């Protein structure tokens, strides 16, 4: 969490985000669990 | 010893116990034909003690809660 | 599987030599092929069933339960079947779910 | 007994690591003193 | 019977050993059991609770 | 792994109970949660070791040797090893070769 | 049956002992029979008698 938080935070500063507009964070694991392989494709379902 | 001070110089039972073995065996098949536990009264022992420490465990704790001299 | 209770094996050495069980040929000739000098085997002549003593110094695993610590997962809803879905039980009990 | 050298540290430094990852032009140079091949704060985000 | 006593009196082995310590114990059971009945009855059940 | 002899196990039923060994008192305790009424575990005062007393009715598993057919294989050439190609013994040990 | 295994273990008596090499000879039986009926074949009765 802190390593994911890092890397999207410098992705953001490096293409000049306005200062003030952050992206917003959902953590579906919180309600779901680590669906160890489908992590992501449910992370996909949410995000649609 | 001055001298010695500078240099560094310096101035039958398995046989009974073998007994015993048969015995415990020749008693243990006999208590299997009796359909008699030897070790029973313990384990009701064993098990008493678990409830004593419970008990004692819930009698230190109120005598902290309350104080020595209150109880008494 | 319940955590609080996992199946595991401690490898034993038998201190002294076993009471005879039954078991069929086949089964009494793999025991034999594994442990060799410390066991034994007889036809026993009216059934055709075999006899295993198992001798002093033969290893054995004995199961033992350790007490593990993770107790919570998401899991997929109890009631939740292929069946209602429509799969056919020729194809549940050949794959994994 | 040496056609396997497991290498010691990345091209990168830990701190020019981020530098680095977001510089696509950023390649490596000989390094004068060790003689090992690093990535050096002069060829990152380059005018040359 | 009578072939187990001499064998266990041979061995010097005490088969009631057991539930002498067993009995010993029950009657500190009653004994601490009578401690806390009382200070439940001197407090109330709500209090020690 | 010998091909001729594959180590498998079969559960059986103690039909008599058998001679205590020693074991920790952790040990112990795992084959209490296993097999509860089926075993004793009793303090060796002396040591603090404790002795199981595995009893009638418990389950076992006793090894025994499948003869199995498939005794050929293409294999990496006997003495191989990633020593000698520089790979050093942290990394192997570590490591599924 | 118990009260003999139990004496039988004090004796370092192995009882099976026989039957165990009684049954390692009739395995041998069986092998030089099998040479013997080979060559009876080969051979056909008339010659061998």
């Amino acid at each position: 969490d802190k390593n994911e938080s890092a890397t999207i935070n410098e992705m953001m500063k490096h293409l000049g985000r306005s200062e003030g507009n952050p992206v917003i964070g959902v953590f579906q694991k919180f309600l779901t669990g680590h669906p160890k392989g489908a992590a992501g494709a449910w992370m996909m379902n949410g995000a649609l | 010893q001055k001298y010695a001070s500078i240099v560094g110089v310096d101035l039958l039972e398995e046989i009974t116990k073998d007994h015993k073995v048969l015995a415990r065996q020749q008693l243990q098949v006999l208590a299997r034909y009796l359909k008699m536990d030897l070790d029973n009264g313990e384990r009701k022992f064993l098990k008493e003690k678990d409830t004593v420490a419970e008990l004692q465990a819930q009698l230190d704790y109120l005598n902290a809660e309350l104080g020595e001299f209150f109880v008494n | 599987y319940n955590p609080e209770k996992k199946e595991m094996i401690q490898e034993v050495i038998v201190e002294e030599d076993l009471e005879p069980f039954e078991a069929s040929k086949e089964t009494a000739e793999q025991f034999k092929h594994q442990h060799g000098d410390k066991v034994d085997i007889f036809e026993i002549p009216e059934t055709g069933e075999y006899s295993v003593k198992l001798l002093k110094g033969a290893t054995l695993y004995i199961p033992k339960a350790l007490r593990f610590d993770r107790l919570v997962a998401g899991q997929i809803p109890t009631g939740w079947n292929a069946k209602t879905y429509g799969i056919s039980d020729d194809i549940i009990s050949q794959v994994d779910p | 007994n040496k056609l396997f050298v497991s290498k010691e540290h990345a091209p990168y430094t830990d701190e020019l690591e981020e530098d680095v990852y977001l510089d696509p032009l950023a390649r490596v140079s000989k390094d004068k003193k060790s003689g090992s091949l690093t990535f050096n704060s002069k060829n990152i985000q380059s005018k040359d």
